[PDB]
């Protein structure tokens, strides 16, 4: 029986153009004190071939936690155009945020990113190389995928 | 334990001496350390992890979108109340310390992974895969440097092609892709290049505990992928009342066969292209677990342990119990035929290890405590009081009439599975350490350099091996077994095992692709260093 | 129905010739051999003539017996000769069922070419000329029976040499963690709770120990140390349900009766202490406590079977009391080990009764009985085994009669019983009270309805060293505790005199209740 | 498990003489209405030697019991003294309860009792022939006794 | 009549070390549609001496806004250790939130912010410059200040 549940998550600033950095407000609920820190982490899939052009984006810490509920916001950064291949630029894609305790991963939760041109004459027939200043970043909040592990608490 | 260490390093004997040894003045010299035979292996794999430890890891315009659900006057209030208050380095072969010590204790690992020596063979693997990968910071310690370390991994990767011929595509591409081979080298990165270009009656009340039953799961499947679902608290009424009027109805058989035809049926199997490789990122199983992580439930597989933990009941689980040993023992004896493409094989295998699976789980589950007997002499009371009653199902004398008529690859796997949710003190009972010792000659046997003795596929040697290799990590067998205990042409030689199928057998497999994406991945020191921490905001 | 009954009534065959021809396997065999095809039917068949008969007489001015007054006599003493040369060569399951027949046959009140037993002085001559034949079985019953049966008159009418016989007879007389302390005290609290007040009227046993005991078993699978507390339960059942000053007992054995009704073959229910144990195991409804408590029980059970019990010839005490225990452990593994599979409906014929044996037939038992019996038969010791294993396959449900495992123990069975002759003692070198308890407990396990009624009968035929047979161990007060229902004959018998003057019977004076 | 449950049962008048009827208040609820009349017996012990002994008082037939609780008044006469021998006469016996369905008792209601001489030298010095005249019967309602068992109620 | 209200300001992450950025979760109300853009700024008080230090951390613009009960989170910097005086770095100071519409504004909120020594031993007697390496900001949220004013909303 797990400790650390969540029990709402909600993302903010969407839809939103693409160099806007990531925004999430995350509660989650706690039955007894926990002994060390918390690890959240953000992992941007750029290519939906393989996992070699994964970026992370940032690892934060979280404070002791007494008994009860709490909940606080998450910032990350924008990702690097620059290491995407350009076949991978314009579709659909999967961001990651996952959680570690006493370096054990023990949930993970994934949305689907829509990044589409906002101009229709681009959406209808997109140009040769990316132009990232006019790409809009859409996350599909209806529809988020989880999944949960057991593991060692003691 | 030492000693045999030093004499091989200081040029007194020969490799091929000590590897027949273990497996006319020198046999006189290895005979003087006889009582040390025993322990070399496991020394010197410590040693090598020991010596690792020092290189491997220890263990403003802004706009925003709305989401829907003069500065003289402070001056004199803020003085009264103040008032008041008041870069990554090349790796080249030319700074190499040593050449002679490295090729010596290089070639006698190899020596020893070819002869089917150490327990795991992919455990070892991933160990020179992890020291392959390393970029910052006796007579002599080792390992002075990243030098060193790479040196040493690419001496010990040279003579394993066979192996590395065939996995997937995946992690040959990034193998023969690889920055750092071609400068110690050339001709095993072209071998593995031309590799790559060559690969390709009842009552009526029934009918009402079936509809329940129905609903029931209509509610599991499209709701708990939602956070903060729970499985007994949100169902953990309705299965109690429904199973306990089918307890009043006396009716539990016509409902264990709907539950094994659902789970059989199920839990198999229910641009496009580019959706189905997309969403195996999802999926993926712990990315801490590998490489020899402890059994799950997987996919759908999970609904049915949560139902059973949630039932509890005596009479069910022994109908269960009875049905699932009655479907595993038909379905065993089936003579496939063999010669076109045949596929029935695969399915026959999934199905037997999901039932063993299931069966396992089911039978130990009242056993599974929490600790050892801790001591020899009050411990022969508890084994008395349990080796009595017979076990569920004649496992030993299957597996001996299996391997009787050849058939090994249809029986190993499930019987193999079969044991992992065992309790902790089952191998110290009399019956089933003949089940273990057969499995250790049988183990022994297997080398994948010899193929004139018998008749056997490599891809069935490699499966075998592989789930070999994964029962001995698991925690509830004792790590001291290994080392302490010392006809027809049919089944075994048709090529009847594919790539997907060893693939899908043991996911662990490709946590070796998983480590190469790492490496390419950071291609740079990103954000290393002191991180940001930040305090909870709590509410009542 | 049967042509070899009117045939020897008619004076065609004698009755030794056809009580040897039943038993075994010059034109008088030929003459018997052309009914061959009735030969299995004729037992049966008697019995159900026999039991219609008295239909007319059994109750479904007095007038005194008179042995003048009889309708007939050769077709009476033919009829009662077969009836004793029957059970002389053992043709029927059960003796002290038949004995209560004749019983109530003895104490009637009012009320083929010609029905017989016309008249009450039939009955009663023909109860009279019966029991003549059986002076061995009556002379080893209680002392209150030879009481009861000397003293009365219709025997001195009859016959005064089996008064005067029954009458000399008379002379003859004699680690573990802290939590499980606090389980342990919850559960001496709630078994003197239970001690207590489970006589009072109104009580309910789940009503007031439903939710203790859960909780009780959810903290213990918490904790996990079920075998202390299964050690635990085990001792203590063990310890308690087995067990002028002379008139208080005497006089409480009247409020600890069993029920008056069920006899002389009654179903299998717990009495008295013993029941304390068996609405606990049926409300605890966990599945690691009764793996535990098989697992104990099963133990105990075979280390028990297998003790050297020195033999002399002073006096032992404790045969009674491993008996007894191993009884008591026997039918408490019974009833759980068959918990699942106690359906109320028997499997009907056709092709789907395959698939039934076929899925319960391929799981081993839970004890190996079928080595035991067999391994103890050789070495004589079968007074120590039978009675147990004849508990415990009471409690079987109707699916084990169908299986082929349990086919070959009933057969082993049969064989047995048709070896147990009374008569002949100059060639069993057995002694008698032995084989009045194995006869007594082995009749007793065919009138059960699981077993098939027809098993006893369709079965073309059956067919050394000094040990613990040929001892007396059987004591009169062993075979009465291990044999409740034989006391019912004098139960009987006590009713003859009893409802002599008070005899009102009718208006039965329907009175109507009140309700707020 | 039993369809009819005896709630509470009274004792009348007592003490009482030995002349003096017996009187009960019997109080029982049924969960379902039954399909036949339930039937009553009282039995006297009036010897611990033998049953041979034994005076059947009376008997009531019930009419038809629907659902719920039902109180009822039991009157039956006194036994008679000749045929009770003397040994037993003066002492403790048993007065028994029992009903029956389908002809099957299933409840089973023991009293204690004792009489004894209300006199003073009759209680020291009883004499020879037992004189019930002068004898007081008491009723230990204390102390009841119950017994079940397990019947085919259907 | 305001058209937009500024319901409630909650404080997030305190008490937290210096270089943690502002962040502030801040919902606010429209009686009608806004049709143009909110600028938001955040404004840290330098010295009480002069005003000559006082520095602006960040902004930000508002999308358009149809009537709701919008929220959204705001994020700012650190400031910048480089400019704040010695003697104004060690103490207690003001940070203030105004609001922007159509280049005049129409509400002014200031916040306490306390740069206290965490450590008792530097607390007792600061060194000579102050040492941001490990002071400490706490925000004195439960007393907040407010102004209003009348805007040319048409």
């Amino acid at each position: 029986m797990a400790k650390v549940q969540v029990n709402n998550v909600v993302v903010l600033d969407n839809p939103s153009p693409f160099y806007n950095p990531f925004q999430f407000e995350i509660t989650f609920e706690c039955i007894e004190d926990l002994s060390e820190d918390l690890e959240w982490k953000i992992i941007y899939v750029g290519s939906a071939e393989s996992e070699e052009y994964d970026q992370v984006l940032d690892s934060v810490l979280v404070g002791p936690v007494p008994a009860g509920r709490h909940m606080f916001v998450f910032q990350a950064d924008a990702p690097n155009p620059g290491l995407i291949p350009d076949a991978d630029a314009v579709g659909v894609t999967v961001v990651l945020i996952t959680c570690t305790y006493r370096g054990q991963e023990f949930i993970r939760v994934g949305y689907y990113v829509n990044n589409e041109y906002t101009e229709t004459e681009l959406r209808e027939n997109p140009p040769v190389k990316p132009d990232f200043s006019k790409l809009q970043r859409n996350i599909l909040a209806s529809n988020p995928r989880v999944t949960r592990f057991h593991i060692n608490w003691e | 334990m030492a000693a045999v260490l030093e004499s091989l390093l200081r040029e007194e004997v020969s490799v091929a001496a000590v590897v027949r040894w273990i497996a006319a003045g020198e046999a006189a010299a290895l005979s003087s350390l006889r009582a040390l035979r025993k322990e070399f292996v496991p020394f010197l794999l410590n040693f090598l992890r020991e010596q690792s430890s020092r290189v491997l890891p220890q263990g403003p315009s802004r706009r925003i979108n709305p989401t829907p659900v003069s500065l003289q006057e402070e001056r004199e209030m803020l003085r009264k109340e103040r008032s008041k208050q008041l870069t990554d380095e090349p790796a080249d072969p030319a700074r190499v310390s040593s050449r002679q010590r490295l090729e010596l204790v290089a070639l006698v690992y190899s020596s020893c992974i070819a002869e089917n020596l150490v327990p795991n063979l992919f455990l070892e693997l991933f160990f020179v895969f992890q020291l392959l990968t390393a970029r910052r910071m006796l007579e002599s310690p080792l390992f002075q440097s990243i030098h060193d370390c790479v040196f040493f991994a690419v001496q010990v990767l040279e003579c394993h092609f066979q192996v590395l011929s065939n996995l997937d595509k995946g992690t040959l591409k990034l193998l023969a892709e690889n920055e750092r081979l071609l400068c110690f080298s050339p001709a095993l990165q072209g071998r593995l290049r031309a590799a790559y270009e060559g690969s390709v009656r009842a009552f009526h009340t029934f009918k009402k505990q079936r509809d329940v039953f129905y609903e029931v799961l209509r509610e599991w499947e499209d709701h708990h992928e939602e956070p903060g679902w729970d499985f007994e608290k949100g169902l953990g009424s309705r299965i109690r009342a429904m199973m306990g009027q089918l307890s009043a109805a006396c009716s539990h058989s016509h409902f264990v066969r709907l539950f094994q035809k659902q789970l059989l049926q199920m839990c198999q199997s229910p641009k496009l292209g580019r959706l189905w490789r997309l969403q195996e990122r999802l999926m993926a199983p712990q990315s801490s677990g590998g490489p020899c992580p402890p059994p799950t439930f997987p996919g759908c597989q999970g609904f049915f342990r949560d139902f059973i933990l949630s039932a509890s009941s005596f009479q069910f689980n022994q109908h269960l119990m009875d049905s699932l040993s009655l479907k595993i023992q038909e379905l065993n004896g089936l003579a496939l035929p063999q010669h076109g493409e045949r596929k029935q094989f695969a399915v026959v295998l999934l199905s037997l290890r999901l039932l063993a699976k299931f069966l396992g789980f089911v039978a130990f589950l009242p056993y599974r405590g929490p600790e050892p007997p801790p001591t020899g002499e009050l411990q022969d009371s508890i084994l008395a009081l349990r080796s009595q009653v017979p076990p569920v199902l004649d496992v030993r004398t299957l597996l001996q009439r299996g391997l009787q008529a050849r058939r090994a690859v249809l029986t190993v796997p499930w019987l193999v599975e079969f044991l992992s949710f065992a309790d902790h003190v089952v191998p110290l009972l009399e019956y089933y350490r003949d089940i273990f010792t057969l499995l250790l000659r049988l183990h022994r046997s297997l080398v994948l350099s010899q193929e004139s003795e018998g008749k056997m596929c490599f891809l069935n040697k490699l499966l075998l091996l592989a789930v070999l290799g994964w029962l001995f990590q698991i925690p509830t067998v004792p790590e001291d077994l290994f080392f302490l205990e010392e006809p027809e042409h049919g089944l075994d030689n048709a090529p009847v095992v594919d790539q997907q199928l060893l693939y899908t057998c043991c996911p662990y497999i490709g946590e070796l692709r998983k480590l190469l994406a790492s490496w390419v991945s950071g291609s740079s020191g990103r954000s290393g260093g002191f991180m940001r921490k930040i305090t909870p905001t709590t509410t009542t």
